[PDB]
C-alpha cells in the first residue's frame, strides 16, 4: 500500500516527466531525413541538444533540488546528463514509441561514427532492459534517482543528495513489492540498471573525444555539459 | 564557467 504523502512525490515526478516531450520538428528527421553518416549525427546531435534542455526543466523540478548547493546541481546535471539519455532512449526502443521510430532511429546510431566497441555494449543494454517491461513509472524514477546520484564526482555536500534520492528508491521499491509481488528481486533488477549505465560514461568520453578530433560538430551545449574544449 | 546550464537554471 502507497502513503498519501508518497502518492503525492510519484504524482508530481510523474507530471513533470509527461510535462515536455521532443519536438515532432526533430523527431520526423529520423524518418524524412537522408540516412548519411553526417546527417545521422546530426540528428543524434540535435535530439541530444534538446533533451539536455528537457533534462534540466525536469530536475530543477524534482523535489528539494533548488536548494542544494549550486555548484552541486551542476556537478548533479553533468553527471547524469548520458546515463538519462540511454534511460530516455532505451525507453523510446523498447515502447516501439511511434515518434521514436525504432529502427530508423537504430539506422541513425548504428552509422554516425560510433566505434563498434560501444554500440554492442549499447544495444546489449537496451534488450536486456527492455525485457523487463518498465512501467513509464520505473523508467521515470530510475530517471530522477539517476540525476539525483550523491555519489557523482565533484559533489560537495553529498549527504543532501542521498536525502533528496531515499524517498524516490523507496517509492520504486513499494511499488516492484505492489505490482510484482511474485517477483521479489524485481526492485533489485531495476537497480542493476544504475550500475550499468555508469559503465557507459567512459565509453561516451572516448567517443566524444573520436568525435571531437575528427572535427566533428556539437552544440555549446553539449560542449558544456560534457566538459569539452 | 557553465554560462548555459547556470542560465536554464534561472529561467
Ligand atoms: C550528440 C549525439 C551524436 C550523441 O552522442 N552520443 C549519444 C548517445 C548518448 Cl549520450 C546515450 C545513448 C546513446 C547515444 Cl547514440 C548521442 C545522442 O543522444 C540522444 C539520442 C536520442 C535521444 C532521444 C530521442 C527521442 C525520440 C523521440 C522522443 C523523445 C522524447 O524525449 O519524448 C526522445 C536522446 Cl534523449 C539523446
Amino acid at each position: 500500500e502507497l502513503t498519501p504523502d508518497q502518492q503525492t512525490l510519484l504524482h508530481f515526478i510523474m507530471d513533470s516527466y509527461n510535462k515536455q516531450r521532443m519536438p515532432q520538428e526533430i523527431t520526423n528527421k529520423i524518418l524524412k531525413e537522408e540516412f548519411s553518416a553526417e546527417e545521422n549525427f546530426l540528428i543524434l546531435t540535435e535530439m541530444a541538444t534538446n533533451h539536455v534542455q528537457v533534462l534540466v526543466e525536469f530536475t530543477k523540478k524534482l523535489p528539494g533540488f533548488q536548494t542544494l548547493d549550486h555548484e552541486d546541481q551542476i556537478a548533479l546535471l553533468k553527471g547524469s546528463a548520458v546515463e538519462a539519455m540511454f534511460l530516455r532512449s532505451a525507453e523510446i526502443f523498447n515502447k516501439k514509441l511511434p515518434s521514436g521510430h525504432s529502427d530508423l532511429l537504430e539506422e541513425r546510431i548504428r552509422n554516425s561514427g560510433i566505434s563498434d566497441e560501444y554500440i554492442t555494449p549499447m544495444f546489449s543494454f537496451y534488450k536486456s532492459i527492455g525485457e523487463l517491461k518498465m512501467t513509464q513509472e520505473e523508467y521515470a524514477l530510475l530517471t530522477a534517482i539517476v540525476i539525483l546520484s550523491p555519489d557523482r564526482q565533484y559533489i560537495k555536500d553529498r549527504e543532501a543528495v542521498e536525502k533528496l534520492q531515499e524517498p524516490l528508491l523507496d517509492v520504486l521499491q513499494k511499488l516492484c513489492k505492489i505490482h510484482q509481488p511474485e517477483n521479489p528481486q524485481h526492485f533489485a533488477c531495476l537497480l542493476g540498471r544504475l550500475t550499468e549505465l555508469r559503465t557507459f560514461n567512459h565509453h561516451h568520453a572516448e567517443m566524444l573525444m573520436s568525435w571531437r578530433v575528427n572535427d566533428h560538430k556539437f552544440t555549446p551545449l553539449l560542449c558544456e555539459i560534457w566538459d569539452v574544449q | 564557467d557553465h554560462q548555459l546550464l547556470r542560465y536554464l537554471l534561472d529561467k
